[PDB]
């Protein structure tokens, strides 16, 4: 028996699934997928620290 | 009896509103936003948006 725990916060992440990464578009209503953050809108670089 | 014999001129403010701000609101972007996966279950639930 194995027993496998998981754990998703706002950490950096270490374990991760396989998935093939494309380029960023940005200025795009587009869906993203950044680590398991699936959403809709656009993207814009940012001033935030 | 009393009577007077002189007066005097005051001015009175009073005040009462009369109308307040107008809002809407969208449901389709409040409820679920950008999310097409719950729009056609927000569907389902009738015309209380309207
Ligand atoms: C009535 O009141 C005004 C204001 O105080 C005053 O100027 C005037 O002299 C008064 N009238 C009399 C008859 O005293």
């Amino acid at each position: 028996v194995v027993v496998l725990s998981f754990e998703l916060l706002n950490a950096p992440a270490t374990v991760c699934g396989p998935k093939k990464s494309t380029e960023l578009v940005k200025n795009k209503c587009v869906n993203f997928n950044f680590n398991g953050l699936t959403g809709t809108g656009v993207l814009t670089s940012s001033t935030k620290k | 009896i009393a009577i007077p014999t002189n007066f005097s001129i005051s001015v009175t403010t009073e005040v009462l509103p009369v109308s307040m701000t107008k809002t809407s609101v969208d449901c389709n972007m409040y409820i679920c936003g950008d999310s097409t996966e719950c729009s056609n279950l927000l569907l389902q639930y009738g015309s209380f948006c309207t």
